[PDB]
């Protein structure tokens, strides 16, 4: 068993090599230009921030509060690494007898990360302004939740390989074509600084960027996948990379043009104006496979 | 600008826009939110080195 | 691709018309070391004859008159009308 | 289109010495593009500019390998160009040393020196002050 | 330009390739064949406890 | 084995924190009303889960009526939360 | 040893590589100072990112002027930095009151409140000046860090 | 001349309402914000690699105090203490003496940048053009003793630069 | 001599405005392409 080691050391360096890209579409996104000083582009910056942050800059405490402060990177960078293993990477590390449902989860238990951060400071007005974070956290898993089982309604159960197979000739982005654009707002959610904005910081965002990655691939599975064929798995990994990549482009597109929301208003865009559409659509996946012959 | 007949200016004062756009912020917040009065700040363009005098 | 040809398609297709004007737009008519050494003009004095102070008074008339210890201060302003260049 | 755009960065590397000349240009300073050479500095700068390329375009003025004795190879900043700044570098529109060359003196100092910083040979105040004078004798 | 932008991508289209090749390639030295079953239903699960106990009484995939 | 692929996330994730710091040497009642409906939406969500999975084999006119009718409740509560529902 | 000295550099060139300030504006300097994120002379070339981050922040840049009502407000936000952490002086007033010297209300010069590692000299300190309170530090870290 | 801002509802009937409902129910002005970014990216980013490439400057400019000197020896300035009275950061500190042999000239001559706001009036209140400015920004230091500059030793050491200030004075006399 | 010669031709943007639609307006047309896209998906 050498595949967990080969699913988290390569991919906590996609999370390293993550604040480049953040920072060169960003750059050429606002007319200056990335890093290049560090190394031939800039490549030899992200190992370079993890000697600098890790290594000589130390923590100095609010309050420590025994058991926690610590405990907080352990929900954060602990439940992310975990939601990589049932991915249907051609043929996925220990398939789950239900995909989705520990995929749903597992984002609904990484919750307690901003949660325990927020009793890790003494201070009221950490925990008052952690709180209106968890506050953004908390509603836009009830959409995830709704936009989820309207698409599997369609095809599949809730088996992450059955929905390559669905997948063969046709997208799942045209029959679910409001739904495309509503899971598109419903995945910024876990902090993404695209519509809203609040041990050591380091290691924090590590996780941070690691969702954003994680909901970009669960987009191109969803919603992409083109093939699948079983004869070559080298075929679909290069397709499954360029179109896994365009959306992590489109999450530093959104957070590069768009201002904050109004953290009241953006609790007005829930329940007054997302929740009232996908509940119609949730109504409207439900009569579409007895209409038409389609519960696979 | 209150003159001598020296060459010193004996007490100057400019009354920049900063005095009068500040005094209507107990006005301008009254049943608004925090982040409301981010936006109010801005639009009236309070430079902070307006308050000299 | 780096090419400009296939680029400028793009950035033109994508909101607005654009080719014309560019972001940098420091190539042509960019004069370096300004100009060759000019002669800059003189006023109404420089010349002589009939160039006194006595005419020229700049600070003369200055002394405030202390007054007295219906009527408007102007006549009113009156509103001016909408721009022909656009209405709204 | 893209072929012609491939073709220019491949002339581009084969111009600035080859596929040991790019590497060193690419590891000490930000960006490697070729143009014309005005060359004539004392401790040999390249300041190789001329080109049109963008906005500001007095490009790629390359320091020299231990000007003094600070061996800049690795790390070097804007220590270097001596009185040729005004020029080949900033304002003015002639080379330096090829079409108006500065006038002679006799008391400027013909060798430029580093930045004064940390190290020795660093600045320092003083007063002119000959003071009143006390006097005090057996 | 895009000589500075694509690296960033290009070396992304190394380590975010890995997990999908290395999860691929595993399977050349489980079994002599390229492939691993899941059972899912109750069904499945019973084939491959009979395939264990045909011929190769440790391996679960085997041949004949 | 799901368990020896929990384990070495953990580890590995304690680990850092290790690193992290043996390494150095040198109030508003109104949001509480936000975790009452995301509480009560989430029951309905969970009776509304098996909608992929009981479909396949049960009969689709009994059903039917059904399972709108859990969304449309799931909504009613929605019509009340509409009258009056707060600043934030 | 020879080990433990390529390892030393190995560690002042983490700080070399990415510098990530806390730039206090309260000042005309602000502007100048903002004229870093300006494309023209780009300074997110280096491993500097105007993120902020006033608890995480390393090199606090004072730009301009410090009244006696900003002088306590200052400093304890200096005492909240991590233990690796540089002050740049931006402009006169930070250096030792450009204007302003001779005012009641003014302190002297920053360094009567918080120690000063690299003075930029200029009143509108230019975006040329400015990238001396860079290159200039990231020049400046040789430390010597031997035991 | 009286412009508007508010249009005042232009939606009437069908055509004008639907159009202004899409934006809404969709997005589209999110797409048009999209397009306004995208081609932002394809063009050519306007940026200067400090310590090769430079930004521009002007033939006159202001930034780094050195005293000038005239071609044949002999220093230029002569102590009225013109410069110290025009100064409105009263910077420069002069004490002035006579040389033994005739000439009136400096003894002390002190130009502290702890303060001076870099105005430029001691460049163009000297009668016997002393001070120019010259285009100089390579003086960032570690301590005060290194940045506030002496009495002429360093100003002096402006002689380095004086290749560049004979060349940019060329600009100040017949005003640009 | 120091003088300045008028080079008008553009000025600029006299009250004049560019937002100008673009990619096809909606109304009608983008709903027969969205309604369109679910026709075509369930089919
Ligand atoms: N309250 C008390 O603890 C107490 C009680 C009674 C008497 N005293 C006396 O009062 C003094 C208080 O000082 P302290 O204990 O507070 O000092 P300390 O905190 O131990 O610090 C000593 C510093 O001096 C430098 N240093 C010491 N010996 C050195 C050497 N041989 N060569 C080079 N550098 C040297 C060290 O620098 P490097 O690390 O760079 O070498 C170190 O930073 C002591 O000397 C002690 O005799 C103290
Ligand atoms: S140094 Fe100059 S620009 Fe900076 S704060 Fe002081 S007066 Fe303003
Ligand atoms: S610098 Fe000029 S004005 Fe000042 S004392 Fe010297 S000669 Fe006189
Ligand atoms: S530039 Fe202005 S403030 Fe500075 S020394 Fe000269 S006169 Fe004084």
């Amino acid at each position: 068993m050498i595949n967990i080691l080969m699913l988290i050391i390569p991919i906590l360096l996609a999370v390293a090599f993550l604040t480049l890209v953040e920072r060169k579409v960003l750059g050429y996104m606002q007319l200056r230009k990335g890093p290049n000083v560090v190394g031939p582009y800039g490549l030899l910056q992200p190992i370079a921030d993890a000697i600098k942050l890790f290594i000589k800059e130390p923590l100095r405490p609010a309050t420590s509060s025994a058991s926690m402060f610590i405990l907080a990177p352990i929900m954060a960078l602990g439940l992310a690494l975990t939601m990589w293993i049932p991915l249907p990477m051609p043929y996925p590390l220990i398939n789950m007898n239900l995909g989705v449902l520990f995929m749903l989860a597992m984002s609904s238990l990484a919750v307690y990360s901003i949660l325990w951060s927020g009793w890790a400071s003494n201070s009221k007005y950490a925990l008052i302004g952690a709180l209106r974070a968890v506050a953004q956290t908390i509603s836009y898993e009830v959409t995830l939740a709704i936009i989820l089982l309207s698409v599997l309604l369609m095809s599949g159960s809730f088996t992450l390989s059955t929905l390559i197979t669905t997948q063969e000739q046709m997208w799942l982005i045209l029959p679910a074509w409001p739904l495309a654009m509503m899971w598109f707002i419903s995945t910024l959610a876990e902090t993404n600084r695209a519509p809203f904005d609040l041990g050591p910081f380091a290691l924090f965002f590590m996780a941070e960027y690691a969702n954003i990655i994680m909901m970009n691939i669960f987009t191109a599975i969803l919603f992409l996948g083109t093939s699948h064929n079983p004869h070559m798995p080298e075929l679909y990994t290069i397709n499954f990379t360029i179109k896994s990549l365009l959306l992590t482009m489109s999450f530093l597109w959104i957070r590069a043009s768009y201002p904050r929301f109004r953290y009241d208003q953006l609790m007005h865009l829930l329940w007054k104006n997302f929740l009232p559409l996908t509940l119609a659509l949730c109504m409207w996946h439900v009569s579409l496979p007895i209409l038409t012959s389609g519960i696979p | 600008l209150v003159s001598d007949g020296s060459s010193r200016p004996y007490r100057c004062k400019i009354k920049a826009p900063g005095f009068a756009h500040l005094a209507g912020l107990d006005k301008m917040s009254k049943g608004h939110m925090l982040a409301d009065v981010v936006a109010i700040i801005g639009t009236q363009d309070i430079v902070f080195g307006e308050v000299d005098r | 691709a780096s090419a400009t040809r296939f680029i400028q398609w793009l950035r033109n297709w994508a909101s607005g018309r654009d080719l014309q004007a560019k972001l940098q737009l420091r190539y042509q008519e960019i004069s370096k070391r300004t100009q060759p050494p000019p002669k800059l003009p003189v006023g109404p004095s420089h010349k002589l004859s009939n160039n006194y102070y006595c005419t020229r008074d700049g600070r003369r008339e200055a002394m405030p008159p202390s007054i007295v210890m219906a009527v408007s201060p102007a006549p009113p302003i009156k509103r001016w009308e909408l721009s022909q260049d656009e209405p709204y | 289109e893209l072929l012609q755009v491939l073709k220019r960065g491949l002339q581009q590397v084969s111009g600035h010495g080859g596929l040991r000349g790019y590497l060193r240009v690419l590891f000490r300073a930000n960006d490697v593009r070729v143009g014309t050479l005005v060359g004539e500095d004392k401790y040999g700068n390249k300041y190789y500019e001329d080109n049109k390329q963008f906005f500001g375009r007095h490009r790629w003025v390359i320091y020299t390998t231990e000007m003094n004795g600070k061996n800049t190879f690795w790390d070097v900043d804007g220590s270097m160009v001596p009185p040729e700044w005004h020029r080949w570098l900033h304002c003015m529109t002639d080379d330096p040393p090829t079409v108006k060359p500065p006038t002679a003196r006799k008391f400027i100092w013909t060798n430029h020196k580093f930045n004064l910083s940390g190290t020795p040979q660093q600045y320092v105040p003083y007063s002119t002050t000959r003071k009143k004078i006390q006097e005090w004798v057996p | 330009m895009w000589f500075e932008v694509l690296p960033g991508i290009a070396v992304m289209g190394v380590c975010l390739f890995i997990p999908g090749m290395a999860t691929a390639r595993i399977h050349r030295f489980s079994n002599g064949g390229k492939e691993k079953r899941v059972a899912h239903y109750p069904y499945q699960w019973y084939l491959m406890e009979r395939d264990r106990r045909v011929s190769g009484v440790n391996r679960s995939y085997v041949s004949k | 084995n799901l368990m020896l692929a929990l384990l070495t996330n953990f580890t590995l994730a304690t680990l850092l924190v290790i690193i992290a710091f043996w390494l150095p040497q040198l109030f508003s009642m109104k949001f509480f009303l936000v975790a009452i409906t995301f509480l009560l939406f989430d029951l309905e969500i969970a009776l509304l889960l098996p909608l992929p999975w009981a479909s396949q084999t049960a009969n689709l006119n009994t059903m039917l009526t059904m399972a709108l009718f859990l969304i449309i409740l799931l909504a009613v509560s929605l019509a009340y939360e509409w009258t009056q529902k707060g600043l934030e | 040893e020879y080990v433990v000295a390529k390892l030393d550099d190995l560690i002042n060139w983490a700080r070399r590589s990415s510098l990530w300030p806390m730039t206090f504006g309260l000042a005309c300097c602000a502007v100048e100072m903002m004229h870093m994120a300006a494309p023209r002379y780009d300074m997110d070339r280096f491993g500097v990112v105007f993120r902020a981050s006033p608890r995480q922040s390393d090199v606090m840049i004072v730009a301009g002027t410090l009244t006696n009502k900003m002088a306590p407000a200052l400093r304890k936000v200096y005492d909240q930095m991590p233990e690796p952490r540089y002050v740049v002086s931006m402009g006169s007033c930070a250096n030792g009151g450009g204007y302003y010297h001779y005012s009641y209300s003014v302190v002297r010069g920053c360094d009567r409140i918080v120690p000063v590692d690299i003075y930029v000299p200029g009143c509108p300190p230019t975006a040329e000046a400015l990238l001396y309170g860079i290159l200039q530090l990231q020049k400046k870290i040789k430390r010597e860090k031997r035991l | 001349t009286y412009k508007y801002v508010n249009l005042r509802e232009p939606s009437m009937d069908m055509k004008s309402v639907t159009d202004r409902a899409a934006q809404t129910l969709l997005w589209t002005e999110l797409i048009r914000g999209l397009g306004m970014t995208l081609s932002y990216l394809f063009r050519e980013p306007a940026t200067i690699n400090y310590p090769f490439e430079k930004g521009p400057l002007s033939p006159r400019f202001r930034g780094e105090h050195a005293l000038r000197r005239y071609p044949s020896g002999e220093e230029r300035c002569i102590a009225c203490k013109l410069c110290e009275a025009v100064c409105p950061a009263q910077a420069i500190t002069i004490e002035a003496e006579p040389r033994a042999d005739g000439s009136r000239r400096t003894t002390r001559y002190d130009i502290d940048m702890t303060k001076c706001i870099y105005c430029g009036f001691c460049q163009e209140a000297c009668p016997v053009d002393a001070i120019v400015e010259g285009p100089n920004f390579e003086f960032s230091t570690e301590t005060h003793e290194e940045l506030l500059y002496n009495k002429e030793k360093l100003l002096n050491n402006g002689d380095k630069w004086e290749a560049e200030i004979a060349a940019n004075i060329q600009a100040d006399y017949l005003y640009r | 001599v120091k003088q300045d010669m008028p080079p008008v031709g553009g000025y600029g943007p006299i009250d004049y405005k560019r937002n100008l639609p673009r990619r096809g307006l909606s109304g009608y047309s983008m709903f027969a392409v969205g309604i369109g896209a679910l026709l075509f998906g369930y089919w």
